């Protein structure tokens, strides 16, 4: 917990750390998809223009 | 004899030659139509244009 408590808080202000470590690895799973997926599109973006 | 031999026979070989060459025009003719579309790239374009002449 990272509040204090009984204070005053604003809008979007954390308030607790639930221990991720399942959505830590999803995420590090759909980033390293998202890298190979992006990089063929720019190439095939970079060689669409020629026809090739 | 040999000489009315080929002439017996030449005539139905380039017909069949030209039978071939009509089919290849087609063949390129459909793969410029399908690259204009935009199904397939300038490579299967080419061999295509290669087998025409």
């Amino acid at each position: 917990r990272l509040f204090k408590e009984g204070s005053d808080v604003k809008a979007g202000q954390q308030l607790y750390q639930i221990d991720p470590a399942t959505y830590e690895a999803d995420y590090q799973s759909a980033q390293a998809n998202l890298a190979s997926t992006q990089e063929q599109a720019q190439r095939y973006k970079l060689l669409v223009a020629d026809q090739a | 004899a040999d000489g009315l031999a080929a002439r017996g026979t030449f005539t139905e070989q380039l017909q069949a030659q030209r039978d071939l060459v009509k089919a290849s025009d087609e063949y390129y003719q459909l793969a410029d139509k399908r690259y204009r579309t935009g199904v397939d790239n300038y490579l299967t374009l080419l061999d295509a244009q290669r087998s025409l002449f």
